[PDB]
């Protein structure tokens, strides 16, 4: 089971499954090594990214109802930045 | 007569529309010219039995900002005929967004369209918000699609 | 060119406002889209398919002006209404449903206007 | 039957799935493959309440209402240094900024 490892701005450190942080374009073209430094992406979007991540591989060609993806108002904007910086 | 339309089949068709999703649903039907016509709206949770015909086209969308939604897994959706009476159904439901898509949604709801360049983000962020989601856009790249395969 | 009766008038207005305002036990007034038909330029394919296309407004039209010259003149023109509204939608349509009822309703006001 | 987890430790985060019929051992099967540490040397935590070995997911209160993909649950995890286990210790996430204006 192949895992990376995601670094935010601040020093939090995400520890995600390979094949889900291949859902950002950016992150498959960085690993093509197991660990990402994000120098401009803080931990409270970083931890929203990697969530977002978890519900792709879950809810894309699923059965189940899709639920919607939440978002606050407070982080629209930094996560907007990242998901257009990290292409997912 | 465009590739995506209806077809003047004149062959009764029984669908259950049903919306499984968080929105307010716009059912749109392609009428015999590949022109879109909304219809009434289907509040979130609820389902209606409706009465359409063999070879005719819907689509579904957010009422209120048109986002684009799935039925029965896919974009279009067509009734072929009953059989034996059983009505044919359709599974209203979310996408799986892009995360920017998704994030474009949010500040669109909140933001308006005249204060999209008073927001602090990178510059190439400002078309992406002013690029609405739109039916005849999503037409044509279904119809090249089409055409494609 | 000479008018009816104003009793035969009076009649055939009093039958197809009975029509008209009718509604289901749902509250509903079933007529509401049989008043007015559609342009060539809205639906072509209704014009492509009926022969003799006719609403609620041609036949009160119809009324006034003594074009119906009995009762039974009045009659063919709501069967011709709701019949073409059954050849367009085809059974299994509500508007089909709806020219049904619409078809009894006449039916009933006449044997009770002329009673 | 799937629950969606982050498995926190000072600046540490993992993301993690497993089924609401698994036990807490076999979370921290998954936690040693990542971390290198024997399950031994671990405590896990529900809202600093101390989860047993034995316990199904479920069991503890994880389920596919409270664990979903867009919004996991947060277990707590303190590893033992020199046979003393260390205070649960969970570094909060950055604050954004105050909401612009445009967006009120
Ligand atoms: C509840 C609910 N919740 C969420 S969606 C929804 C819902 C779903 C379905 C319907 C009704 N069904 C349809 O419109 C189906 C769907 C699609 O296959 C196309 N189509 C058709 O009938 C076409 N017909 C055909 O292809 C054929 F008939 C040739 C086979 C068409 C559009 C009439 C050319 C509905 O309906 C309520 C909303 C709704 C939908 C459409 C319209 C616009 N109409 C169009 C024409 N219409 C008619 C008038 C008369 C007529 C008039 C005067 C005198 C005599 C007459 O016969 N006769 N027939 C008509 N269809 C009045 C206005 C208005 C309201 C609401």
């Amino acid at each position: 089971m192949m895992y990376v490892k995601l670094i935010s701005s601040d020093g939090h450190e995400f520890i995600v499954k390979r094949e889900h942080a291949l859902t950002s374009g950016t992150i498959k073209a960085m690993l093509s090594t197991n660990e990402v430094n994000f120098r401009e992406i803080p931990s409270h979007v970083l931890s929203k990214v990697c969530m977002y991540f978890t519900y792709k591989v879950r809810y894309t060609n699923s059965s189940t109802e899709i639920p919607e993806f939440p978002i606050a108002p407070e982080i629209a904007l930094e996560l907007l930045m990242a998901a257009n910086f990290l292409d997912c | 007569r465009p590739v995506l339309r209806s077809v003047n089949s004149r062959e009764p068709s029984q669908v259950i529309f049903c919306n499984r999703s968080p929105r307010v649903v716009l059912p749109v039907w392609l009428n015999f010219d590949g022109e879109p016509q909304p219809y009434p709206t289907l509040p979130p949770g609820t389902g209606r039995r409706i009465h359409s015909y063999r070879g005719h086209l819907w689509l579904f969308r957010d009422a209120g900002t048109h986002d684009g939604l799935l039925v029965n897994q896919t974009e279009l959706f067509v009734p072929s005929l009953n059989v034996d009476g059983q009505p044919i159904f359709a599974n209203i439901t979310l996408p799986v967004y892009t995360l920017k898509e998704r994030c474009l949604q949010v500040v669109r709801s909140l933001v308006k369209p005249e204060n999209y360049r008073r927001l602090d983000i990178v510059r190439s962020l400002y078309e992406d918000l002013e690029d609405h989601p739109n039916v005849q856009k999503d037409l044509e790249r279904l119809t090249q699609e089409r055409i494609a395969h | 060119l000479s008018p009816n009766p104003p009793k035969l008038t009076k009649q055939m207005n009093a039958i197809i406002d009975t029509v008209i305002n009718y509604k289901d036990s749902s509250g509903r007034q079933l007529s509401e889209v049989f008043i007015q038909l559609p342009s060539r330029k809205e639906l072509p394919e209704y014009y492509e398919l009926i022969r003799k296309p006719v609403d609620f407004k041609k036949i009160k039209e119809r009324i006034r002006n003594h074009k119906y010259r009995s009762l039974g003149d009045l009659e063919k023109d709501v069967m011709l209404l709701c019949h073409n509204a059954q050849t367009f939608n085809l059974e299994g349509s509500q508007i089909y449903e709806d020219s049904i009822v619409l078809q009894s309703v006449f039916k009933s006001a006449r044997q009770k206007i002329a009673k | 039957m799937d629950v969606f987890l982050m498995i926190r430790r000072h600046k540490t985060t993992i993301f993690t799935d497993a089924k609401e019929s698994s036990t807490v051992f076999e979370l921290k099967r998954i936690v040693e493959g990542i971390l290198k540490r024997p399950p031994d040397e671990q405590r896990l935590y529900k809202d600093d309440q101390l989860l047993d070995d034995g316990k199904t997911l479920g069991e503890c209160g994880f389920t596919s209402q409270t664990a979903r993909p867009q919004a996991p649950a947060t277990v707590g995890l303190a590893f033992r240094a020199d046979d003393t286990f260390e205070a649960l210790c969970i570094e909060p996430f950055s604050s954004p900024p105050e909401l612009p204006d445009v967006m009120k």
